[PDB]
């Protein structure tokens, strides 16, 4: 780390649905880890971001 | 792998013709076509995707008729399926002149399977890439086949192909369970619609239009015709009611 | 890879023919044309190209028959074959059944013509898309032709160079031109508006616009020049 | 057959008269749990 | 994605396979305004106009509408960007230089 | 020369004489039963090598221990031969060049 | 298959004719063959799930036949007919064989009746080996014990020794051990101690090391004493009684070690002077057990 | 390295790799056939494997009626199965009106076999992947079985088998004929010769069969019919009962 | 072989055998009581064991959004189609000798 600063998802214009899918993958198994313990599923080990450059 | 495509008659070491398997993959990208055979008929329903909301609605069909009693619906490339039905109308017509009767469904099954087979046998044509579900009613009762682009066919109690074959084969599999008896063609009209509605969650990006056709011995005088008007609206209400 | 072009007779692993898609490309590179219709008329308006300013443009509407007509977009040698084929059928209908050819039956004959090149080794699927209008006994119709051979009926469509701008115009104004019937001027005017929007780095000229029309009491008529200067 | 029966007792394979075998190849298209199989037999027998 | 291995891409490893398309007409619009919140903004400009006229523009090309507008504004010798400068910002990148190459049309 | 003069080839196509001999000598070191016919596995496939004869017998006693049996039957022998029969096209049973 | 009407109908039928079980049993007094054929019609089905359910009803009906001392003959016949047809997969009949054995015990039939029924059961199962085994070995044990009292005890040595070479199954280790020790006991009586030895080498001695088999370990060694005694090898007999001594039951109970310690000592002296006899005799002296005996 | 991307171009061993990959396409439906000779019949019993429940089983078949006295059993794939069946039928028809009599098992099998050779002779068609076995009782040869292969090689037989587990079928048959010392089954009605073919197939594969899982075609003297599933069923409890 | 005497193939799970993998992981997780899953799993294709244990995981991202403490047949079947869809853009399945 070099302490990378935040630039928030709002300054990534458009592409709302993709950001919500990508947030499900990385952000929320950490946060709602209360929910992985309730539900009893396994954690995802990564999310691929592909597309045209 | 690599090799033994680039030709359409070349055997693989495994014992196959690669290019012919790649045909089936094109059929999978095509829209969902099902047939439910019934005890005194057959029902064909098809999922006709809406390119844009500028399309004229109920004026474009992937249903085509053959002779005056044999229904056909294809999944795969839209024009390839057309080309294969035109050949079929001429063949059904030659049979009809020659013998002074309409075709048997087993008769048509043989003839079509030879025309698909002919383009897998030669080096200067690309094999077909459509499945075509067809059937109708004859003396010997109702019958339903589904012809694969490989040139393979069998009878089916119920048949599905296209993007939605994953959902559709499963719904039909419940249908035999709930009715081993046959299920009337009327109640199968309402059924045909629900099957498509759940198969349209594999092509969810776009909107669809539901077109139902049928051919029934006692409620259509052996003849194929489009299901429209009140029968068609009731099926919509049925599918809408249970999906929510 | 891309070694599954080079043959129009080989399916790719994905189940496309690359060759037919590459035919779809050839269209975009040629000129744009717009179709739209009502229920009393079908109208085609087309951007004509020139190669230099001693050249006097190139005709992209061919009269098929007096109740049919088409525009072209893409290769011009491919266009000539199909507009000729299409005319055989219209003449046949007059000679054998004394009957105006129906747009829908026309289109499926065109479909066939295409699938003939697709199966065959040798030849190419045609490098041109046509937007076909007619007015028969069942009133006005408009079909969109493709290299694959798919004919699709539509109230309005566009193919060719930068055609999204015209399709955007069309979408917004779909219902406005459907409801207008009896006034030939308004459908003419509406198509004019669409093709303006299609353009990028150009302006309309009196010799860009070509207007083609068929109706209930309108013979096939091809307007160019000072005939599109009432409706510039 | 190959791994767990000569491991437990190689004495019955001497009566048969063949050499005790060793070696298993696991091959298949991935995600089929060839590693999972290794972790399942590691759990249960509890050897080195 | 077409050259990635089939043992690489598959669950257990990469579980989510999220695609990013070329940005839609609205989505394009949104990107313009998000770069324009760091520089001069005029109320002559209409960002819903510009979005429609960009057809087959990916997001980096849309940074190259907004950057290149400020290049037009400087070449003028303006200390202000106008809406026109943005249209001529669209003509800078298009993957063409305003052509087609044909021997048939 | 000065280093190798003999370049003694070792083949994988072999012949019917030497498949027969390698089998009886492996079947003289372990149990058999009266139903166990070894001279009918050298004709069905024909491009078998010496290591695979050491696969076939080992696997014969793995069918035999599945049943829990002290001898090797013709049912055991056949099942184990169908594993690692080899797919080779250098075989003769599928020929017409005779 | 392709039709799902037969699966439903038979599951229905089995439930329905189990509430009519009293009506059928009363009609059995009237015509036992009229009643039984009702149940047979069910087991003509081709669905194995529903065949398991209708065989439950067969088992109920067949008690009356066994209980009567001339109707058990038609039991013999019935077994034969049910098994040969298809065996209804291999599931249905397995359940039947298991429950027939317990009914034979509770009827208390004549020794003759009990043997003939078991002899016909093993005839059916001869060449089958699918999961019959688990049951078969329990089935044959009913002949052996009846045959002990008979002058047919030697014949019982033959049947039971061959059987376990073909039968193993999935039975527990304690059961397996118990048959093989019984067989060794019948081979002492047959007079082939050498044959007994071969059967002793089948079960590993490593299998004895746990305490659920603790009693079995005691009888086993003691049989190996009798066997090398018979051939008059006193070094082997000396070593076996030493195995018995180290076993926890013998060693801790005050009474049980006594006759064992006395016997090791008598036999060790009778051993041929080896290097083995040397190491072992002076181990005996190390023990404080020995000093209680005089 | 050249030499299965072409029909006609030989390998440097003198083999045609592509033609042999057709002898290896007969496993694609994964069924086994057995046909044996009795003393007044020729029997063919092949699997009917109906994989799915969406299929109606009574249209699934490999046994084709070719002509009044001629059946054919197919091992290998359906598309080529149908091509083989029409040509043999077409030829059956041609022979009768041209030469004015019924068609024997030899005459048909030789003609198809020569036809396979033609299809390999040109590079303008491919070989088919199907193995054909013709079954008949012939007008003066009696029971006849002629196997026509994908190259166009044919040899007659007392008994033949085809499919993935064919080797397991082959040992059982060999041992029978060796011990009997006849080239026939001496059972004197076809109902027990059929039972005999079922009997050997259960033992070879180790599998039970049921009504849906067998197909049986019977060539009898001067007539031919393929048996329904309920008649096959009668046969199957006849086996079980002795 | 002779180092390597058996060569065991693990293949794709078959149509009956994918639902047998599915049944164990639905022991593990919470659910509304489903049993019409077995058919949907069975005629859905393009899967492997790994992706089956992902079909439960992807079904709990729909549970998260809607706000559900269980996996419905709405949550579950929507998830089987989503996993299925991505597998058939890439991950062809490697060739096996
Ligand atoms: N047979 C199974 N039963 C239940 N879970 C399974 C099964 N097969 C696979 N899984 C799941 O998939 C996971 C991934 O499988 P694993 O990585 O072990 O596979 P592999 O076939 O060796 O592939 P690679 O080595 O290329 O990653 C397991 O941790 C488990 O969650
Ligand atoms: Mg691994």
């Amino acid at each position: 780390v070099d302490e990378k600063p935040t630039e928030t998802y709002s300054d990534v214009g458009g592409l709302d649905k993709q950001i919500e899918e990508l947030v499900e993958a990385i952000v929320l198994p950490m946060k709602r880890a209360d929910k992985f313990k309730d539900m009893g599923i396994r954690a995802p080990k990564g999310a691929l971001m592909y597309g045209p450059p | 792998g690599t090799g033994y495509d680039l030709s359409n008659s070349v055997f693989s070491p495994d014992g196959r013709n690669f290019q012919v398997e790649y045909a089936v993959k094109a059929v999978e990208n095509g829209t969902t076509s099902i047939g439910i055979k019934c005890n005194d008929g057959v029902v064909f329903a098809v999922e006709k995707l809406i390119t844009s909301k500028l399309l004229v609605p109920q004026k474009n069909v992937k249903i085509q008729v053959v002779d005056r009693h044999i229904g056909c619906v294809y999944s795969g490339l839209i024009p390839d399926g057309r080309h294969l039905v035109n050949r079929g109308r001429e063949e059904a017509a030659s049979f009809k002149k020659l013998y002074k009767t309409p075709i048997p469904i087993p008769a048509f099954a043989d003839r079509l399977g030879q025309y698909v087979q002919a383009h897998t046998l030669y080096n200067s044509v690309r094999p077909f890439g459509v499945s075509t579900i067809f059937g109708g009613v004859d003396k010997n009762g109702a019958h339903l086949y589904m012809l694969e682009p490989s040139g393979s066919y069998w009878g089916y109690k119920g048949a599905a192909t296209g993007k939605g074959r994953q959902s559709a084969k499963a719904e039909l599999e419940k249908l035999v369970d709930h009715h081993p008896e046959g299920l009337s063609a009327r109640e199968a009209v309402k059924q045909a619609a629900k099957i498509i509605y759940l198969a349209h969650e594999d092509n969810k990006e776009k909107d669809f239009e539901l077109e139902i056709s049928w051919c029934s011995l006692s409620e259509t005088n052996g003849l194929h015709k489009f299901v429209k008007g009140d029968l068609l609206q009731e099926a919509i209400d049925f599918a809408q009611k249970e999906i929510n | 890879r891309n070694n599954y072009d080079g043959d129009t007779v080989t399916f790719s692993p994905t189940g496309r023919l690359f060759q037919v898609e590459y035919a779809l490309e050839a269209i975009k590179q040629g000129s744009v044309t717009v179709g739209l219709r009502s229920n009393t008329h079908a109208v085609l308006v087309a951007l004509k190209r020139n190669a230099d300013e001693l050249s006097s443009y190139q005709k992209k509407i061919i009269k098929c028959d007096e109740h049919m007509g088409l525009s072209l977009a893409g290769l011009a040698p491919d266009a000539r074959v199909l507009s000729n084929y299409l005319r055989q059928q219209c003449n046949y209908s007059s000679l054998v059944f004394n009957r105006k050819l129906a747009v829908e039956r026309a289109g499926h004959l065109l479909c066939d013509k295409a699938q003939k090149n697709t199966q065959s080794y040798g030849g190419r699927p045609y490098g041109v898309g046509l937007l076909i209008i007619g007015y028969d006994k069942s009133g006005a119709h408009l079909l969109e032709f493709q290299p694959s051979g798919n004919v699709t009926e539509l109230y309005g469509t566009a193919i060719g160079a930068r055609s999204q701008g015209a399709k955007t115009y069309l979408e917004r104004t779909l219902d406005t031109f459907i409801k207008i019937d009896g006034n030939p001027d308004e459908l003419i005017k509406a198509g004019v508006e669409a093709i303006s929007q299609s353009l990028r780095d150009e302006s309309l000229t009196v010799d860009n616009l070509s207007i083609a029309i068929v109706g209930k009491d309108t013979p096939f008529t091809i307007y160019d020049g000072e005939a599109v200067a009432k409706y510039i | 057959e190959v791994i767990e029966l000569p491991l437990k007792n190689p004495e019955i394979f001497q009566r048969v008269g063949i050499k005790p075998p060793k070696g298993v190849l696991l091959y298949g298209p991935p995600g089929t749990g060839k590693t999972l199989l290794a972790k399942a037999v590691a759990a249960t027998i509890g050897a080195n | 994605v077409d050259v990635l291995d089939p043992a690489l891409l598959r669950s257990g490893r990469l579980d989510r396979k999220i695609e990013f398309p070329l940005p839609s007409e609205d989505s394009r619009a949104q990107i313009l305004q998000i770069h324009s919140r760091k520089m001069t903004t005029d109320d002559d400009i209409n960002w819903q106009e510009l979005a429609r006229s960009t057809d087959e523009f990916n997001g980096a090309q849309l940074k190259a509408v907004t950057v290149e507008a400020g290049m037009i504004a400087l070449r003028n010798g303006q200390s202000s960007v106008k809406h026109e400068d943005f249209v001529e910002g669209i003509s800078e990148v298009q993957a063409r230089k305003s052509k087609s190459v044909s021997f048939y049309a | 020369p000065g280093r190798l003069d003999r370049k003694i080839e070792f083949p994988s196509l072999r012949d019917r004489r030497e498949r027969r001999l390698i089998f009886g000598t492996i079947a003289s070191k372990m149990s058999l039963a009266p139903e166990a016919d070894l001279d009918s596995l050298i004709i069905r496939n024909d491009s078998l090598s010496g290591a695979v004869i050491a696969a076939i017998m080992q696997e014969a006693g793995l069918r035999a221990v599945r049943k829990n049996r002290y001898v090797i039957l013709q049912s055991d022998l056949e099942e184990a031969y169908a594993t690692q029969v080899k797919t080779d096209n250098t075989v003769d049973k599928f020929d017409f060049y005779k | 298959m392709s039709r799902d009407a037969p699966i439903k109908a038979d599951k229905d039928y089995s439930q329905i004719l189990k509430e009519e079980f009293p009506k059928i049993d009363s009609l059995a007094q009237n015509d036992c063959n009229s009643a039984l054929d009702q149940l047979l019609v069910l087991e003509k089905k081709t669905r194995q799930a529903s065949d398991l359910a209708s065989s439950k009803e067969v088992l109920a009906k067949i008690v009356d036949l066994l209980a009567s001392r001339n109707k058990w003959d038609d039991l013999n016949e019935q077994l034969t007919l049910l098994s040969k047809k298809h065996g209804q997969l291999k599931l249905s009949i397995q359940y039947m064989i298991q429950k027939v054995m317990e009914y034979l015990k509770s009827s208390k039939s004549l020794d003759l009746n009990t043997r003939i029924s078991v002899i016909e059961t093993i005839r059916v199962v001869t060449e089958n080996k699918i999961f019959v085994e688990v049951e078969r070995a329990r089935v044959t044990k009913d002949l052996v014990e009846i045959k002990k009292e008979e002058g047919k005890i030697d014949e019982a040595a033959d049947i039971l020794c061959e059987l376990q070479v073909e039968t193993y199954g999935s039975m527990e280790m304690s059961e397996k051990i118990q048959f093989i020790l019984e067989q060794m006991e019948l081979s002492i009586l047959k007079g082939d101690y050498s044959q007994a030895t071969v059967l002793s080498r089948k079960i590993l001695k490593k299998t004895f090391k746990n305490p659920k088999y603790e009693s079995l370990k005691l009888e086993y060694y003691n049989l190996l004493v009798k066997i090398s005694l018979h051939k008059r090898e006193y070094l082997e007999v000396a070593q076996y009684l030493q195995e018995i001594y180290q076993t926890d039951a013998i060693k801790s109970d005050e009474a049980k070690w006594k006759p064992v310690l006395s016997h090791i000592v008598y036999f060790l002296v009778l051993s041929p002077y080896g290097n083995l006899q040397n190491d072992l005799i002076h181990k005996i002296q190390n023990d404080n057990n020995l000093k209680k005996l005089e | 390295a050249g030499y299965d991307r072409h029909i006609t171009i030989f390998s440097p061993e003198g083999r045609l790799y592509q033609v042999e990959y057709a002898f290896k396409a007969t496993n694609q439906t994964n069924i086994n056939s057995l046909a044996v000779r009795g003393k007044d019949c020729t029997v063919v019993i092949s699997q009917k494997k109906v994989p799915d429940k969406l299929l109606d089983p009574t249209t699934v078949s490999y046994i084709f009626c070719i002509s009044r006295t001629i059946g054919m059993v197919v091992n290998g794939p359906i598309p080529d199965a149908r091509n083989a069946a029409l040509r043999a039928k077409a030829e059956a028809a041609e022979f009768r009106y041209k030469y004015g009599y019924d068609m024997p098992c030899d005459v048909l099998a030789k003609r198809m076999a020569n036809l396979s050779q033609i299809y390999t002779q040109r590079a303008y068609m491919r070989p088919l992947g199907v193995i054909l076995t013709f079954v008949s009782v012939d007008e003066e040869l009696g029971p006849s079985i002629y196997k026509t292969d994908p190259a166009g090689y044919y040899v007659g037989y007392k008994a033949t088998a085809t499919g993935p587990k064919q080797q397991e079928i082959t040992t059982n048959l060999e041992n029978h004929f060796k011990k009997s010392k006849i080239d026939h089954i001496n059972e004197e009605s076809w109902e027990k010769v059929v039972e005999f073919a079922i009997t050997h197939m259960i033992d070879a594969l180790g599998t039970e069969f049921s009504k849906n899982d067998l197909e049986v075609g019977v060539a009898t003297k001067d007539k031919f019919f393929t048996l329904s599933a309920e008649n096959i069923e009668e046969r199957l409890v006849a086996i079980a009962e002795q | 072989p002779g180092r390597l005497d058996r060569k065991v193939e693990i293949p794709l799970p078959n149509e009956a055998g994918r639902l047998e993998i599915f049944k164990i992981h639905t022991a593990k997780v919470k659910k509304t009581g489903e049993f019409d899953f077995e058919a949907a799993v069975k005629m859905s294709d393009g899967f492997n064991g790994a992706d089956i244990r992902n079909c439960a995981t992807e079904a709990g991202f729909f549970a998260i959004r809607d706000d559900r403490d269980h996996i419905n047949p709405d949550d579950l079947m929507k998830a089987v189609r989503k996993v299925a869809e991505v597998k058939k853009l890439e991950g062809t399945i490697e060739y096996q000798k």
